[PDB]
């Protein structure tokens, strides 16, 4: 628009927007929603049973490695009818990208 | 039956057949910046600061006080009605003095609430500034009639409900003022109500005065047992 | 009795939060299990102005000194 | 444009620069100010209170640059180190006197540094 | 070219025939 | 200037004329009834023609007349640019400056008209009753600046003029309520004539 | 400063001239910004590792 | 337009300047066939003045043949009013108080012919008050005629015969604009209403009227009356019929003209008689119209003609009809300035466009021409004139634009070398 104003670029946000396209495609069990933020990052939900596949299926893989975990954090919100939410946080050390699960839950 | 289907922002809605563009616009939950118009008043159309952009058109009309015809597309954001709102509101910010410090209403003023989220940016004048002078009342209303962005927003209310006709409107281009010509003191019950419809420092409270910034009170709702209907 | 500071107990005092309905307001004063009071919420008339409604031949509302 | 102990300034002759507008207590990150004003006789609106600890004061420059009207100055004097808990909250006319131990001092740094900010 | 004598103007004939007036009511 | 009134003559007072009260008859005659309701434009300048300018006592009366509000009536005196609430003189110039009228050599009838009179430049005379203001909007500009008065108006002036109007009022006399040189009835001046006739065969209304 | 004032504060010599200085000066130390939702996370090198903001 | 004229001559709408001005026995044109005209019923009439389709001498277009026909409402049950301007806002346009002054018999007798087309009931004609000589005598040239039993209220022949009535402003805004003269002709302070609330031929008085203006009723007698194929005499297809002009500035004569669609202006102005100034190697800077329209150069205008399209071809049009110009002596900048002065003096002060816009350039225009420090202002003054267009409710925000806006355009030089003046001075 102007100075002052960030310029975005349009190749991570189409590669990123392609890549995360086929991992609910081929774990369709587990993966809910998949979304892409527009500061070029991924965000998936995932049903907290899949909370060790999902991992486990981007643990070693030659397409995805993400073998670095950076954050795992935890925000309560009420009024959601499940409280928390649990979200991971993962690094493509050979990629350079990054992928967040988030896992929503409750108390009991 | 007895409506017609009107396009607010490319999506439809259905408004009775004399309504405003201001109400139906309010209807799918959007609030086009107000001042010369209150809910519990008459309707005037002296600020023009409702600015809608109707499309398919070369002029520029006032949502405040026009029916809505068969159905238009309002264009709330467009680029027409972004030049618009913040080419009004540099206009009266520009003969005002530079209170908030000390001027009372310094927590909820709409001068100070649209010219963050719409408005302009910076100002250009330089000098000027026109200063009249204040005057009493009451031992109720402090009036400071300086600041006075005239929307004659108080002058409706004495026409109305209250129904002492005492206030006006005394001039001619930039050289009016508001309050009574005479020194008549302006005295009655709901008299001090004014100070709420005020939409800046102009009118503000005696008793009060200079206690407390609004940021700071812990709002408690309750019932004034006075009176007969509380 | 040093300066004049309101102080308290009362260790809750500053609380609110922010639900977004009804149905999920009083949802949440039962599973800590407490006790409450509910209010409503109000929407105005709807209503009926017109300008151009301000003058007339025989009608009563005919406004002046604007 | 070094931090120290507080002050509060006045015109030349005097007029008490404070003005009440509170705006040094409100962003205070840690909530040391406690202002309760009053509309003062003469008609010019004043303080009553003025209260700072020195203990909750955090030392952050975020009074001394929200003020319009140029009052509340953080003075470059660290002497301090009182023995008793109940001396370092500060009321109104100890940062008067404590404002007027110098302005000698103070008003030659504020007129070197002003033309940045 | 007087600035009085406006009776000669105002109800000398037209005091005779307004006409006529009817004008309506309009009370209010 | 200022439009407030810190207490002259609260009552003054300023009565009607008993031949004033039937012309009030006429006015509201005209009017429909019910919406007539205001007749306040003639009504107090009627009231400007019996005193010359009127005071605050005045805008009382005519509400009492014409059972309105008084507000109604500060109001509308103070807008319009004719009343006069400041005491004024016996003959009230008016020097019609615009643009095209600075265009028309306003210059020299500009001052020395001071030279010529002694006062202060958009000024009252000191003594009683020259006072002198500035209009714009009456009409021809295609005269020159023309002088303005309480009844008429001077077309074509010139310092001479200058040297007469000012000259022949103060002891009294009429200088000319019109064009003083020129042309006497504003004519084209090579197009004046166009042959003077019946207007060629007035009866095309047969159509 | 980042210039377009609704998120830097003015000058000292600018709010103290002009209008329109004020209103985003005062109202920028009453509330804060206005910042849009939605979460992010980033990472530097701090000098002994990183320093993420979740 | 034909060929280029537009001439003069003694077949016109008007009767006469130097003849009689008194009142009279309506010698030739004036009442020469008086009930026959209104005999016939108000269709006879409506669409008639289509024959010219005359646009309408206030100072826009929207034909006055199509105003009084359409847009005009039958009955329900309320009575209905005429309201005929003769108030002359805008400076140095004399149209007025010329034909008041040589042929007041003229205005009453398309009044009633005028006022049967809409059925009216009354009719309020206003004068301004400043024009007092002329305007007592109008109510003279009423007892003259109607009180000798040819008008009113069944005179003559007719069911349909009714009065006028005379009133006065002061000092008044109401020229420039319709309703606002219906609401100062009630008694409220003349700050106008929205102009479409319902426009004007639908909330009135207490009931619905209409706004002419005098020449817009004054050529309705003999518009009915002449008709033709006359009625298209000069110019082209889009303006027809012939219009008052006025002749001020700088001339060996400014005078009252006459004239026809689309003269060039170069041949007009120097003609009736005298173009004193420099008629060519001087500047000869024109205006066209009274106040709402801004300056050109010795430029194309001498070539173009007074067609409506023509002005429109340039810049600005202008339907006022008054000439000024300033060829050598005067400053350019030093005349307009006093004309955005004026506009301080008359504006209404509702709309915070308008008010508290003029007064921002009102004090900067008068820094332009004292000269003064540095430029690149002028661009954020044409922006501020950008910015009134549909912002205010009345035309004088659209008239106030337009003086800056020309004034902006056409002239490079005219305060980058004053202004360099002062900081030479300065210096
Ligand atoms: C700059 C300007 C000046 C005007 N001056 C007058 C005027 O002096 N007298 C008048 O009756 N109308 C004047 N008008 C236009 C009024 O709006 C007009 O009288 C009204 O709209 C009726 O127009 P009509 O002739 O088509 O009936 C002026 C308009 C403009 C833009
Ligand atoms: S008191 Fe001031 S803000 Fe309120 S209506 Fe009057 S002029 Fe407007
Ligand atoms: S009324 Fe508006 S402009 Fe005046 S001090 Fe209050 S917020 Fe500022
Ligand atoms: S120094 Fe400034 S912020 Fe602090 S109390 Fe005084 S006026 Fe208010
Ligand atoms: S230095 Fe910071 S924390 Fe301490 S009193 Fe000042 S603003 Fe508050
Ligand atoms: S242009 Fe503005 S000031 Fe003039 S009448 Fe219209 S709204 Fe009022
Ligand atoms: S914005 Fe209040 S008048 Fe249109
Ligand atoms: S404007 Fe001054 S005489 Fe026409």
């Amino acid at each position: 628009t102007r100075p002052t104003v960030r310029p975005r670029n349009d190749v991570a946000h189409k590669q990123l927007s392609a890549f995360g396209e086929y991992v609910a495609e081929i774990l369709p069990k587990y993966v809910q929603q998949v979304q892409v933020s527009c500061f070029n990052e991924l965000e998936i939900c995932i049903h907290p049973d899949g909370v060790i596949p999902v991992l486990t299926f981007l643990r070693d893989h030659s397409n995805a490695q993400f073998k670095s975990l950076a954050d795992l954090t935890a925000v309560d919100i009420p009024t959601r009818q499940n409280r928390f939410e649990i979200v991971y946080n993962l690094l493509s050390l050979r990629f350079n990208s990054r992928i967040r699960v988030k896992t929503y839950t409750d108390e009991l | 039956s007895n409506l017609i289907e009107v396009f607010v922002d490319g999506q439809s809605v259905m408004v009775e057949p004399g309504t405003t563009v201001l109400q139906a616009c309010e209807k799918v939950g959007m609030q086009i910046p107000r001042f010369c118009y209150h809910e519990r008043l008459s309707v005037a159309g002296n600020c023009r600061m409702c600015l809608v952009e109707i499309e398919k058109a070369p002029k520029v009309v006032a949502a405040c006080a026009m029916p809505v015809m068969k159905g238009w597309n309002i264009l709330t954001n467009s680029e027409k009605t972004k030049k618009a709102r913040e080419g009004v509101m540099e206009f009266l910010l520009a003969n005002h003095p530079l209170d908030c410090p000390i001027c009372d209403q310094g927590g909820e003023c709409d001068l100070q609430d649209q010219s963050m989220m719409f408005g302009s940016d910076r100002s250009r004048f330089l000098e000027g500034k026109r200063a009249v002078e204040d005057k009493n009342i009451g031992p109720l209303v402090k009036t400071i009639m300086t600041r006075c962005i005239q929307c004659t927003r108080c002058i409706r209310f004495a026409s109305e409900i209250a129904g002492v006709d005492d206030l006006g409107t005394t001039g001619r281009g930039n050289d009016m003022q508001v309050g009574t010509y005479i020194e008549k003191m302006f005295m009655s019950e709901l008299s001090g109500n004014i100070i709420d419809i005020c939409p800046v420092g102009a009118l503000t409270s005696k008793p009060y005065a200079f206690t407390a910034r609004p940021w700071e009170t812990r709002k408690t709702e309750s019932i004034d047992v006075m009176d007969a209907v509380g | 009795p040093l300066m004049g500071w309101a102080s308290t107990a009362d260790p809750l005092s500053n609380l609110v939060l922010t639900f977004s309905t009804k149905e999920d307001a009083v949802a949440f004063a039962e599973k800590n299990g407490w006790s409450y009071d509910v209010e409503e919420r109000k929407v105005p008339k709807p209503k009926s102005k017109s300008y151009g409604a301000n003058f007339s031949w025989n009608k009563r509302t005919r406004v002046s000194t604007k | 444009r070094f931090r120290g102990e507080h002050a509060l300034r006045r015109y030349p002759s005097g007029e008490e620069r404070c003005i009440a507008c509170k705006l040094c207590e409100a962003v205070c990150p840690a909530q040391a100010i406690t202002i309760e004003a009053e509309p003062r006789a003469d008609g010019s609106r004043r303080t009553t209170r003025y209260d700072i600890d020195m203990t909750k004061c955090i030392y952050c420059g975020f009074c001394q640059e929200a003020c319009p009207v140029d009052a509340i100055v953080e003075g470059p004097n660290f002497e301090f180190s009182t023995e008793t808990h109940e001396e370092l909250l500060y009321n109104k006319e100890k940062l008067l006197n404590n404002g007027d131990k110098w302005e000698a001092e103070i008003a030659a740094n504020i007129q070197a540094d002003y033309l940045y900010r | 070219y007087s600035t009085y004598t406006f009776l000669d103007l105002n109800l000398d004939l037209s005091k005779f025939r307004m006409p006529q007036p009817s004008s309506g009511r309009e009370s209010p | 200037v200022h439009r407030d009134t810190p207490e002259n003559n609260p009552e003054t007072p300023f009565d009607f004329t008993p031949e004033n009260y039937k012309r009030i008859e006429a006015i509201v005659k005209n009017y429909p009834e019910g919406h007539k309701a205001a007749a306040v434009l003639p009504v107090l300048d009627l009231a400007q023609r019996q005193n010359g300018w009127l005071p605050i006592s005045a805008m009382n009366k005519v509400a009492e007349i014409l059972q309105v509000p008084p507000m109604r009536v500060y109001e509308v005196a103070t807008f319009y640019t004719m009343y006069n609430r400041k005491p004024v003189g016996k003959y009230h110039i008016q020097v019609c400056t615009t643009t095209p009228c600075m265009l028309r050599n306003s210059d020299s009838i500009l001052e020395a008209i001071q030279k010529k009179l002694g006062i202060k430049v958009g000024e009252t005379t000191p003594d009683k009753l020259f006072t002198l203001i500035e209009v714009e909007c009456l009409g021809a500009c295609v005269n020159a600046p023309m002088v303005q008065i309480n009844d008429n108006y001077y077309e074509d002036l010139t310092p001479k003029d200058i040297e007469e109007i000012i000259d022949e009022l103060k002891a009294g006399k009429i200088p000319k309520p019109g064009p003083r040189s020129g042309r006497f009835s504003c004519e084209p001046a090579g197009g004046l004539t166009s042959l003077t006739e019946p207007p060629k065969g007035p009866g095309f209304g047969v159509q | 400063k980042v210039d377009d004032a609704k998120v830097s504060p003015p000058k000292r010599a600018e709010m103290k001239t002009s209008m329109e200085s004020l209103i985003h000066h005062f109202k920028l130390y009453t509330e804060g910004y206005q910042v849009p939702p939605g979460a992010t996370y980033t990472a530097i090198e701090a000098p002994k590792g990183e320093f993420g903001v979740y | 337009f034909g060929s280029l004229k537009d001439e003069d001559r003694i077949f016109t709408n008007l009767y006469g300047r130097h003849d009689w001005r008194l009142k009279g026995a309506q010698s030739r044109g004036d009442w020469y066939k008086t009930k026959e005209i209104l005999l016939k019923g108000p269709d006879w009439i409506l669409g008639e003045v289509k024959t010219s389709g005359l646009r309408g001498r206030g100072g826009a277009g929207f034909p006055t043949g199509l105003k009084w026909s359409f847009m005009n409402k039958p009955s329900d049950g309320r009575p209905k009013y005429l309201v005929v301007n003769a108030d002359e806002g805008e400076p140095g346009t004399c149209k007025d108080r010329e034909i008041i002054r040589h042929d007041p018999h003229k205005l009453v007798e398309g009044c009633l012919v005028g006022g049967r087309a809409m059925g009216a009931r009354a009719a309020y004609i206003y004068i301004r008050g400043e024009f007092y000589n002329e305007a007592s005598n109008l109510q003279v040239a009423i007892r003259e005629a109607y009180e000798a039993g040819l008008i009113g209220k069944n005179a003559c022949g007719s069911g349909y015969d009714f009065d006028v009535f005379v009133v006065r402003g002061a000092g008044a805004y109401i020229c420039g604009e319709e309703t606002a003269l219906i609401e100062s002709i009630e008694g409220k302070q003349g700050k106008p209403r929205l102009k479409p609330p319902f426009p004007a031929d639908v909330g009135v008085f207490g009931c619905p009227t209409t706004v002419a203006n005098v020449e817009t009723v004054a050529v309705s007698p003999t518009i009915c009356r002449r008709g033709g194929a006359w009625f298209a005499s000069f110019g082209r297809e889009r303006n027809s019929g012939t219009k008052l002009f006025n002749i001020s500035g700088h001339v060996n004569n400014p005078c009252t003209v006459e004239e026809e669609m689309s003269v060039p202006l170069k041949e007009l102005i120097e003609k009736h008689a005298g173009g004193v100034t420099g008629g060519w190697d001087n500047l000869l800077a024109v205006i066209p119209g009274g106040s709402s329209t801004p300056l050109i150069p010795k430029s194309v205008c001498e070539t173009v003609l007074m067609d409506f399209d023509a002005l429109i071809q340039a810049q600005t049009g202008l339907g006022t009809a008054a000439v000024i110009v300033m060829d050598r002596s005067t400053d350019i900048v030093k005349a307009i300035a006093r004309l955005i002065e004026f506009y301080k003096h008359e504006s209404c002060g509702q709309c915070t466009p308008c008010r508290e816009g003029v007064d921002w350039m009102n004090k900067v225009m008068a820094r332009f021409v004292r000269g003064d420090a540095r430029p690149a202002e002028i661009d954020s003054l044409w922006e501020i004139s950008k910015q009134i267009e549909g912002h205010t409710i009345c035309a004088l925000g659209d008239g106030a634009a337009w003086p800056v806006q020309g004034l902006i355009r056409h002239f490079r030089p005219e305060l980058e070398e004053r202004m360099q003046q002062f900081a030479q001075q300065h210096q």
